Formats: structure tokens, sequence, C-alpha cells
């Protein structure tokens, strides 16, 4: 209403990854904009790239379902999810041999969901009995538990000043919670469904939320409360995953019409409308650059747009 | 602040050159 | 360049090995099961062993594959089937010994009826119609021995049938279709599977290749 | 991850010799194999490289078609015939193992390998420096001159640093002169045009007297040279 509308952006695919037989559920972008990390359901730990589009790794899983792909910043370690409640943590660079592993995280019950590597040594896991707690792999146990959500929780989303985390569960509201001390600070609600995925503003003001209810919101931590709706008319699906721009001017929400859609900050506006994916949508990753972003679908085909 | 934060990514998302 | 072209061999070394790997994995059929609480989880894998999700090999006639049982979760089923979206064949083991007990105090009803709208949830779904659900009668003797002892009707005054071996395990089977609503691309096989004898496993898993044909005849498109 | 090599003696000028080694630890079918071999008066010079899994297969120009190279991906173990080999060709060979993809480190453990004492297009990179004698602990700037033009799509040096230890093999610890390997390090840095390549020294140990060795990465045929040492 006051914001100088950015308009209409046309949007291109830059290129297409070929060579994957089973479902992308995560594809999780490295802090390097180089490599990124995408999960499989017959247990292949794949890792893909952009520019040279050449994969560089893969090893058979004891895990066969993998719900996610967790990328460490330094690209060392590397972990994937499960549904059998085993979070196998694997490195790359190994001497006298490709891919090993040392230390096995186990304790949880309900099935993990996403993983998120807060550096190179902690790790938080989301698992599905409403216990997103941290892990360690020295120690091989969890030091701090996140409890306070009547449901289980499915996604999570990290901080660039890695301080702390906010965490949403399916009770259509999102916490945010700290490492140090490791309890909820502040509580937004609004959203008319359950949520699907998170993501966090890389300022670290505020942070955006999909739901099933066809409607996005930004709570401010600042003002307690959401700025702007999204709403929409001719939609009734909802949203299943979200994420923002290098520095968070623009909005990507994938939708279940096998297809995306590029939202504005204020104005709201439809900006750059997505097409091209033979099935739905699962999760889509955006560089620290915010030059190209990759989307994964279930039709194994991970394409980049820019 | 709200428009701060937004001015930052609006000069790189659309003046990119495919490098 | 000389990492740039030895890039090329290794990437046609691990997508021949991923190729490989997808091959074998495309022969083995994928096995769902599940069921009630405590409906006999253990004592159906603790048979064809001899001759937090589960997983279990076992081949027969030259045909390795691998199953899933899906073990203890207590969570919802809008993100839980998602990750089971494809599977070719999923086996109920409905229990026999949830009509008799009293109501839970969390649930609103018996655990019969959870049963039932478990089966309903999972049958009567949008996201795969293609699939096939198969049922497996699990602890028969005991079943036979209570509704001897007990009568069967009293807890069901929908039907005014007898009280009979054979009636009663022929009455359940039709009781399963009428929550259906699309049947030109969905079936229901049942079977009996008697818990004193080892060789009833192979009367069992030649209905597989009953069930496997058909999704096989759905890459066909003629039906 | 260890690789023993074996098959010593005397060789006749115009015979045959079985050259072997044995390595196991890792996944022989997932790694590359260089035949380096290290001279007591000339530097290092590369023979054979095959890719993994026995693909592609590539040789030098004064080679191709005198010797020939096999492999054993069960048994683990190598080959080597010679066929009318010369009394000018005589060094130390080695059994080097690699690996490349995105970022990777390529030569971390290499062998120790065995005397072999004989009786009685082509691109060529040249050094800067051969021996000159300086303090440990003064700045040293080894630098390095190149005769062809730079200018790829990622935008790296192809140029691989190797120091000759005398009493094991010389190890790769500067990769890509920006990069730092592992077992060593970060004290160095590199520098310089698509040219001339200047790499900084700072803070040397002791012990520090081994020969330098230069290396290109965009042609099969690595051409070492001579290279630059120091003294005490």
């Amino acid at each position: 209403n006051n914001i100088d509308p950015v308009g209409r952006i046309q949007m291109r695919t830059r290129r297409t990854l070929r060579g994957h037989l089973a479902k992308i559920y995560a594809m999780h972008w490295g802090t390097d904009s180089r490599l990124l990390v995408s999960a499989s359901q017959d247990g292949k730990l794949i890792i893909w790239d952009s520019y040279t589009t050449n994969k560089v790794h893969a090893i058979p899983l004891r895990s066969s379902w993998v719900m996610t792909c967790a990328y460490a910043p330094s690209g060392n370690y590397v972990a994937c999810g499960g549904l059998d409640n085993i979070c196998s943590i694997y490195n790359l660079k190994t001497r006298e041999g490709n891919v090993r592993v040392s230390r096995e995280l186990a304790g949880h019950t309900g099935y993990l969901s996403c993983c998120r590597f807060l550096d190179d040594n902690q790790i938080v896991t989301s698992s599905g009995d409403t216990t997103c707690a941290l892990w360690d792999i020295e120690t091989g146990q969890q030091t701090t538990t996140f409890t306070g959500h009547t449901g289980d929780v499915m996604s999570l989303s990290l901080a660039p000043d890695t301080r702390l985390f906010v965490s949403g569960a399916c009770d259509a509201s999102a916490k945010l919670w700290d490492v140090r001390e490791g309890m909820c600070r502040q509580t937004f609600t609004g959203h008319e469904s359950d949520i699907n995925a998170i993501c966090f503003f890389p300022n670290g003001n505020a942070f955006a939320t999909g739901s099933d209810d066809a409607t996005c919101r930004l709570f401010d931590l600042r003002a307690d409360q959401e700025l702007m709706t999204y709403s929409h008319d001719n939609i009734i699906c909802g949203i299943t995953s979200v994420s923002f721009s290098k520095s968070g001017r623009l909005l990507l929400a994938g939708y279940d019409d096998f297809n995306c859609n590029v939202w504005d900050a204020l104005k709201a506006d439809r900006a750059g409308v997505l097409a091209g994916h033979d099935n739905r949508v699962s999760c889509l990753g955006v560089t620290d650059d915010g030059m190209a972003v990759a989307t994964g679908s279930w039709d194994s085909f991970l394409k980049i747009w820019n | 602040k709200v428009s701060k934060a937004a001015a930052d990514l609006m000069a790189y998302c659309e003046a990119h050159a495919k490098e | 360049s000389a990492e740039d072209k030895a890039a090329v061999e290794r990437s046609k070394m691990i997508d021949r090995n991923l190729r490989e790997d997808g091959e074998k994995a495309a022969k083995e059929v994928k096995l769902l099961l599940l069921g009630a609480g405590e409906s006999g989880k253990n004592t159906i894998v603790k048979q064809m062993k001899i001759i937090g999700i589960v997983e279990t090999h076992f081949t027969d006639k030259d045909l390795y594959f691998k199953m899933f049982d899906v073990g203890a979760q207590r969570s919802e089923r809008k993100k839980w089937i998602h990750c089971f979206e494809g599977v070719t064949a999923i086996i109920f083991c409905v229990a026999l010994s949830d009509y008799d007990l009293v109501l839970a105090e969390d649930e609103e009803m018996n655990r019969m009826h959870a049963s039932m709208k478990l089966f309903d949830s999972i049958c009567n779904n949008k996201w795969f119609t293609e699939t096939s659900i198969i049922l497996f009668l699990n602890k028969k003797d005991l079943f036979e021995e209570k509704i001897k002892r007990s009568p069967l009707t009293i807890c069901y005054p929908e039907y005014t049938g007898s009280n009979t071996y054979e009636e009663a395990a022929a009455y359940i089977q039709c009781q399963f279709e009428d929550l259906n609503r699309r049947k030109d691309t969905k079936e229901i096989y049942t079977h009996f599977t008697c818990s004193t004898d080892t060789k009833n496993v192979q009367f069992v898993f030649d209905a597989v290749t009953d069930v496997i044909i058909k999704n096989n005849l759905k890459e066909c498109g003629l039906y | 991850v260890q690789l023993v090599e074996s098959g010593g003696g005397l060789v006749q000028p115009g015979g045959s010799r079985k050259l072997s080694c044995s390595a196991s630890g890792f996944a022989f079918s997932s790694f590359g194999m260089h035949w380096v071999r290290q001279a007591p008066e000339k530097g290092l010079e590369w023979v054979a490289y095959i890719s993994s899994g026995s693909g592609t297969i590539y040789y030098a120009d004064t080679v191709k078609g005198r010797f020939t190279i096999s492999r054993d991906d069960p048994k683990n173990t190598l080959f080597l015939q010679m066929t009318s080999l010369r009394s000018e060709d005589t060094a130390m060979y080695y059994c080097v193992r690699s690996i490349y993809y995105y970022g990777s480190s390529p030569f971390d453990f290499w062998g120790q390998g065995t005397t072999l004492t004989v009786s009685s297009s082509d691109i060529v990179m040249t050094q800067a420096t051969s021996s000159v004698p300086v303090t440990p602990g003064e700045s040293v700037s080894i630098s390095c001159r190149s005769s062809k033009s730079l200018l790829h799509s990622n935008g790296n040096t192809y140029l691989y640093w190797f120091l000759q230890r005398p009493g094991q093999s010389p190890q790769l610890l500067i990769y890509r002169m920006s990069n730092l390997a592992s077992g060593v390090p970060d004290r160095f840095s590199g520098s310089g045009s698509g040219t001339a390549f200047t790499l900084t020294i700072s803070r040397l140990e002791a012990e520090d007297v081994g020969v330098y060795y230069c290396m290109q990465h965009l042609e099969y045929p690595l051409t070492f040279g001579a290279g630059t040492k120091l003294e005490l």
C-alpha cells in the first residue's frame, strides 16, 4: 500500500538434475552455494550440485526410508532421517574410505521428520513425539530437551546468528526455542490449520510460516504479531514448504498444484509463477547468495530455477 | 527494520547475469 | 582438466551402480504390515524365520523381498502415509480379542471400533487407490473358544445370525466392502492364517502372486 | 590403510620383471591409482593412471606401446609387466592412491617402494629456483612460473605442491594453492596472476630441508620438473 511494487518477475529453469529414481523429500542447500544434499527412499545418500551437475557420493544405508538430509556448514558431516529412529551420522572426508559411521544416535520414540546442523558438533533433530531436542556426536546423548507443544512437530528452522531456533508443531502455532536455556520464549498463533514447514528471516527480526489453510503470514518477534497476511481465494490446497530470499525480500511457497508461487513482501502479489513439476513438490532450497533456487518434488526431478 | 533488510536482496535477485 | 575428465567416468560408474541397485530393488515386493495394539505383531514374523519400524527379509521359491512392520508408533495419519506412498501391498492384521474388552478410559469406544476406524482411514484414502490391502486372520483358536463360550450377537445388534465357527469366520469378510466407495480400482483379499502349522505360509505366499500382477497390469492400462 | 610394495632385486636390460603392490583397508573400486616414480637423480614423473573400475586408461609419449598395466579388484593385487626395458629408465617406483571429485584432496597415502636397479603435443613446465640456503624462520617465498594461459570456468589454480621428506614418500600437503589439506596446519598462502604463482611460507619449523615439486592438473602427463630445494 506504501511500498513500491516490484512488478512481475519471470523465472526460468537453469539446470535439471537427473539420475535418481527414488522420491526427493528434502533438498538442503549448503552455506557455500556450491553443494547440496537430497533425501531418497531406498537408503541412498545422494549429494548434487548446480554448476557441475554431477553427483559426488552415494552409499547404501541400513534404514531404507529417509525423511531428511542435513548438510554441515563446513561440509564435513552429513546426517539422514528415518522412521525407525536411526539418525545415522556420516562424514565425507575419511581416510581409507568413502563414507563411514562412528557414532550411532538412538533413543527417540517418535519418527524423525527433519534435521538441522547448528554447528560442526551440536545437531538438532525433529522427532514425532514432540521432542525437538539437541544432540551431540561425542557424548551420543541429548543435552537439552524442548517440550510444550500439544502435538508432534514435523519442521525446524535455524537462525543465522546461531543462537536460537523456531519450531512449529501441527497445533497451528510456532514457538521459539533457545539453545542455552532450552525453553519456549514466545508463542505465535493465528493459523487455521496445521503447518508443514517453517522458515526464518535472514536478518532475524521475524519469520514466515506456511500452513494448509492457503494462507501465509510472518510473525514479528518484537511486535509479537503478524504484519500482513497472504490470503488466496482460487487456492484450495495448502503450502508444503516456505522459504525466504537472500535477505528476505522475496517469498517462496510451494503449493499442492504441482507448482510454486512467489509472493512479495508487503504487496502480497504473485510476481513469479512456477510450473513444470510432474508430481507434488516436497521441499525447496534457497542458497545464501539468493541467485538460484532449487526445488524438490516426488518425480525425482531436482530442477534449479534462476 | 522493514525496508532496510529488503533492499539488500532487491539488487542481486533480479540483476543476476548467470555467474 | 584431469579432474573434470575423471569426474565423467566417476559419474558413469556411480550411475551404473545406482541403476544396478534400482534393478535389484525393483524385483523385491514391498509388504507393509500394520494392525491394532498387540494384534499378533510378533507371532506372524516368527513363522517364516525358521523356514520405530521393523525390517525383515525371507526368500521363498527364489523370490527375495523386504517387509516393513510399522511397530510401535503413536502419530497421526496425515504425515505418516506420505512416506508410504506407493506401497504395493498393505497387510492388515485385524485383532479377534478386541470386541470383548471393555471401553477404554481414553478412547470413546472399545478397541474394535478403533480397529474398524483405522481400517476405514487406511482403506478410504485419496492418496493411494491403485494399491491393495490384504487381511490376515490370526489367533483363530482362541477366537473360536471365546465365541463358543460367549455369544457374538450381544455386541452386534445389526444382524441376527447364528453362533458357529464357519458362519462367524465367513461373515467378517462381507462387512468390510460396505465401507469402501471406490471398487472399480480397489480390492480386498482375505485369507486364513493358522497359528498351529507352519505350512500355511505357502497358502498365502502364492496369494501375493495374485496381487502383484494387478499392479503389473497397472503398467498396461488395458483395464 | 597401508600400501606395501615388493619385487626388488636385479634385472637385465631387455627382460621382464614383476612389480606388485598389496593394499587393503579401503574400497579398491572407488579410488584412483597413479604409477608415479622417483629416481635418485631426477625428480618425479608420471607414467600411467587408470580410472576407477577399470575405466579410461592413458599413458605418456615415450611409454605407450612398451609397457602394460593390469588391475584386480577381488584379490586386491597389482600387476606391472616390463617388456624390453632399457638402462636409462632406472628409478624407484611407487604405488599411490588417489580420488577425484569436487573439492577433493587426493594423494593422501602413498607407498614406500623397493629399489629397482638396472645394469648395462607434450607440455613442459619450468621452475624458478633450484637450491638456496635460507635460515629457518625468514618468511620464505617460493615462486613458480608457467608457459600456459589459465582461463578455466571455475577460477582456481590447477597445481599441487609435493615435499620429498627423507624417510617416507612425498605426500601432498598444499592443493589448489588456495586451500589446506589434512594433517597440516593453516599457515600458508598462495596468490599471483594466471601465469605466475607466489606461494609464501611463514614460520618454518625444524628439519625442513626437503625439495619441493610443482605440477599441473589440466593434462594427464603430469609435468613435475626438477623442483625447488632448500638447505639448513
